[PDB]
């Protein structure tokens, strides 16, 4: 049953794109804005005080470490 | 089954774990990546911990591998430690090389139990007029340091460790609790050149390092004090040993520190309602035991000179007196700069200190009292205006002062570091003399910076 | 908690399904949609920020294949209004519950040290049709970790003839 | 050295220390900051400053008065 | 394109758009109904949007699109302007007619350089 059912749910959907290729462990998404605060989506390499660049070209500070999230 | 950097905020750390393989509370994780070591603070569910960091903040990781011990923080103790500084966690921080000793024991043990309370209260005696006259000290006690920035109060406290280290067999110990560490550095170096290290211990917390640190550098200090206390030599009966708390305000700081994030509520003022807890924890494991005994010396720290909050409330239902140190008596010259009309001790007692002595205590404390009223109007004024009676208890209690004033034995410079440790016996001695006036016909100077009858007495024909 | 949350949804679906017979299909798409949620893969897909209520819904479908409803699209697409996919696993335990319970069935956890035979499991069954039940879900257990002995446990209600009766002398000796 | 009298009698300071002032405001603790820095022009030591929520005239302000003393050379 | 409401509390609103196009920061935003303008507060993200009232906050249902213009608040500016008695969005109140000038200058900048 459970392995029958990680193989049927890799067969309706094959890799998913391998989740768009680990969703690029070196690529933050920009979520939530409010008062020069800044919500990043995934980005799980990180230290407590990176340097945060931007398409931008500025600069952000790593300081909230979460489950789902980056606070910045 | 290692665990796994979940998440990280500040000062609190939360790892994964197989659900089957749980870590208990209290005992070392290991990061995979660095030194740095993670304390469990409780248990999350779905083999989730909260964790403290021991060590440096850096170099964190989310998904990192981290890894146990099973158990509690056990460090190295014995004599392979004296004279030698250790960090929280027991290395080496002097660079003198490894410790040599294995020996390593656990940080948590419980309370020592009621059947074994020392069944009969003791006392101590340090040698020094003011405190073995109005702040009596029992082995085992618990003794608080107030205010004093205008006096070396590093210099008393090496004074007591001579003390006691000439006094008895019976080590010393300190421990940094967010000690300002040049003060620290000066201590070092100081008992260095008294060479006495043979008897001392070190460990520091310099309000450098996360919470935690500061915290547990209590129970290390604890710790150490507790096994060489137990250390039966020869008799059964092992040496009591004395201990140095940087700072309990500190202590109390450390856990204030991180309380909310914790998920702790808030307190009365804010605090860590785990307070008391952690308050009775530590007093509780420092008494005077059937076999041996421990006691401690606390430097206070009082915000605002302000009492009446709990910080320094919990504090004071654990100590036994209260020295309150004296600016404007060190602007009167005086070396101890102790004042001696607010300290007391609770064993002020005639059950334990006899009957005479604690009438003179009464009287002394009487005439200074007095004497201290009569300021206003003697400046208002004059001496002759008042009547003659009191002429001779202001003399008296000039002199009182004078004869508080107690030469160094360990400065290395104030005086040329001249021991006195007069016995307790001869300044009562001395004492019952000046109240009954005995020597109320000499200028208050020959009673300075000298000790017994026999100095004042020498001091006054000489000039 | 967590189950505190899932509470209502699983009543609605309970008594919508009950009310349409079609519980017997609701709970394999529960399970079906539990093991889903269980893959990190799956689950990382689909908490990926660039997706409407309405890509996660289809995703459902999809990987439940010919097998949803109109009633499961909107259950689909209620929970995910609100992000209450997480949860999904104990919304279907409740279900089953009520299922257990509607049916009068009892459904009951026994572990032994040594396997066992029909026979025996028979015989059980039948003690607890005695313990005044309408009808038993018997999952067997070995565990010869412990002694000797079958632990019964019926949610709260627990029978014991392993070590712990070793465990229960030896408190009483002290 | 401050260069103030009380300053430099009661309360010294040395080189290494970590002496505070605090009061209410406009009390000159800027102008005593000043004039500290001022003091040393010929101790050879060096000597840093840092602005807090400030209306950038004052620190131009500032900047002016020290480069006046030439201060603002070390 | 255009969003709706969500919720009303107040001078509080929240706007629903489409990922394809949200509103920049601070932008003057036009109740497709009433006369009524916002202004962009923060990027809820999701499509979502929070901004404030620039007028009274009745006859608001939740629901009523909404257009973005793209750029903040800007007024006229110039000595057309002096004389004159305007609203917080340069619209005469004075019964002067409109401002013969056609110059506009946003209301937010950046503080003027320490050099
Ligand atoms: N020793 C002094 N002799 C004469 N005037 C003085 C002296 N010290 C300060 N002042 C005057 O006090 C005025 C206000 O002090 P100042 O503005 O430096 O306080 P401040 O520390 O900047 O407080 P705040 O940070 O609140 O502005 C100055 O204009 C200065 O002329
Ligand atoms: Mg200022």
């Amino acid at each position: 049953q459970l392995n029958p059912s990680e193989i049927s749910a890799l067969i309706k959907q094959r890799i998913g794109d391998l989740d768009t290729s680990a969703t690029a462990k070196n690529e933050g998404t920009i979520v939530m804005v409010s008062d020069g605060i800044v919500r990043i989506h995934g980005l799980a390499d990180a230290m407590y005080g990176e340097m945060i660049e931007f398409d931008g070209g500025l600069f952000g500070m790593a300081l909230n470490l979460e489950q789902d999230s980056v606070g910045a | 089954s290692s665990g796994r950097i979940i998440q990280i905020i500040g000062a609190v750390i939360d790892v994964e774990f197989e659900r089957t393989s749980v870590p208990k509370i209290y005992d070392a994780l290991q990061v995979d990546g660095t030194e740095t070591t993670l304390e469990v603070q409780q248990q999350l569910g779905d083999g989730v911990v909260r964790t403290i960091a021991m060590g440096s903040t850096e170099g964190l990781k989310r998904g990192l591998t981290v890894t146990s011990t099973n158990a509690p923080i056990s460090v190295p103790v014995g004599t392979a430690t004296l004279g030698r500084i250790m960090d929280v966690l027991g290395r080496p921080i002097d660079e003198a090389g490894p410790v040599a000793t294995e020996e390593r024991l656990p940080i948590h043990r419980q309370a020592p139990s009621y059947a074994e309370q020392a069944a009969s209260t003791d006392l101590l005696e340090t040698g020094i007029k003011v405190i073995d006259l109005l702040c009596p000290f029992a082995k085992g006690g618990k003794v608080g340091l107030f205010g004093g920035a205008g006096v070396g109060k590093t210099v008393n406290m090496m004074e007591l460790i001579n003390n006691i280290a000439k006094a008895h067999s019976g080590l010393s110990v300190f421990a940094g609790v967010g000690e300002r560490t040049r003060e620290g550095n000066d201590f070092y170096h100081e008992m260095k050149d008294s060479n006495v290290l043979d008897k001392v211990a070190m460990v520091y917390g310099q309000m450098n390092e996360p919470p935690g640190n500061r915290l547990r550098v209590a129970l290390t200090g604890l710790t150490m004090a507790e096994y060489f206390r137990d250390e039966k030599d020869e008799n059964g009966k092992g040496r009591d040993v004395l201990l140095f708390v940087d700072n309990i305000y500190r202590y109390t700081l450390a856990g204030t520190e991180v309380s909310a994030l914790l998920g702790r509520m808030p307190s009365a003022v804010g605090y860590q309602p785990t307070l008391a807890e952690e308050m009775g924890v530590l007093q509780e494991r420092i008494t005077s035991t059937k076999s041996g005994s421990i006691t401690s010396i606390q430097a206070v720290y009082v915000p605002a000179d302000d009492l009446t909050d709990p910080s320094p409330a919990t504090t004071f239902a654990h100590l036994d007196a209260t020295v309150v140190l004296s600016r404007d008596i060190a602007s009167s010259g005086i070396y101890p700069a102790i004042d001696p009309l607010d300290s007391t001790s609770r064993q002020l007692d005639p059950l334990v200190v006899g009957q005479e002595h604690y009438e003179i205590a009464r009287a002394v404390q009487n005439v200074l009292q007095r004497y201290k009223e009569l300021k206003d109007i003697i400046a208002i004024l004059g001496m002759d205006e008042l009547a003659e009676e009191d002429k001779l208890v202001v003399y008296r209690a000039r002199k009182i002062q004078r004869f508080f004033s107690q030469p160094f034995h360990v400065a290395e410079v104030f005086t040329g570091a001249p021991g006195k440790l007069v016995p307790l016996k001869e300044t009562i001695r001395g004492f019952k003399g000046l109240l009954a006036g005995e020597y109320d016909h000499i200028p208050e100077q020959a009673f300075y910076m000298v000790g017994g009858i026999d100095e004042v007495i020498a001091k006054a024909e000489k000039l | 908690e967590l189950l505190t949350l899932a509470r209502p949804y699983a009543k609605a679906a309970f008594a919508y399904a009950s009310e349409q017979g079609a519980t017997d299909n609701w709970s394999n798409a529960l399970q079906v949609l539990s093991a889903a949620v269980q893959d990190e893969a799956f689950s990382a897909y689909l908490n990926r920020p660039e997706l409407t209520p309405a890509e996660q819904v289809k995703l459902f479908a999809k990987v439940l294949g010919e097998d949803q409803s109109q009633a499961v699209s909107n259950f689909l697409t209620l929970l995910a209004d609100n992000d209450r996919l997480v949860l999904l696993p104990e919304i279907a335990a409740e279900y089953e519950q009520l299922k257990s319970q509607n049916n009068n069935n009892v459904d009951v956890v026994i572990e032994s040290a040594f396997p066992l035979t029909a026979e025996q499991e028979q015989l059980l069954k039948s003690a607890l049709e005695k313990r005044f039940n309408s009808t038993v879900t018997v999952s067997v257990e070995v565990k010869p970790e412990l002694i000797a002995g079958v632990v019964i446990r019926a949610g709260d209600q627990v029978i014991d003839d392993s070590a712990l009766n070793k465990l229960e002398k030896m408190r009483t000796r002290l | 050295q401050t260069g103030y009298k009380s300053v430099d009698t009661m309360i010294p300071v040395g080189r290494g220390q970590r002496e505070l002032i605090i009061g209410d405001r406009q009390t000159g603790k800027t102008a005593m900051a000043i004039d500290a820095i001022i003091a040393q022009k010929n101790s050879g030591i060096k000597c840093v400053y840092v602005a807090i929520g400030q209306k950038q005239s004052t620190i131009a302000n500032v900047v002016r008065k020290l480069e006046e003393t030439g201060a603002m050379a070390y």
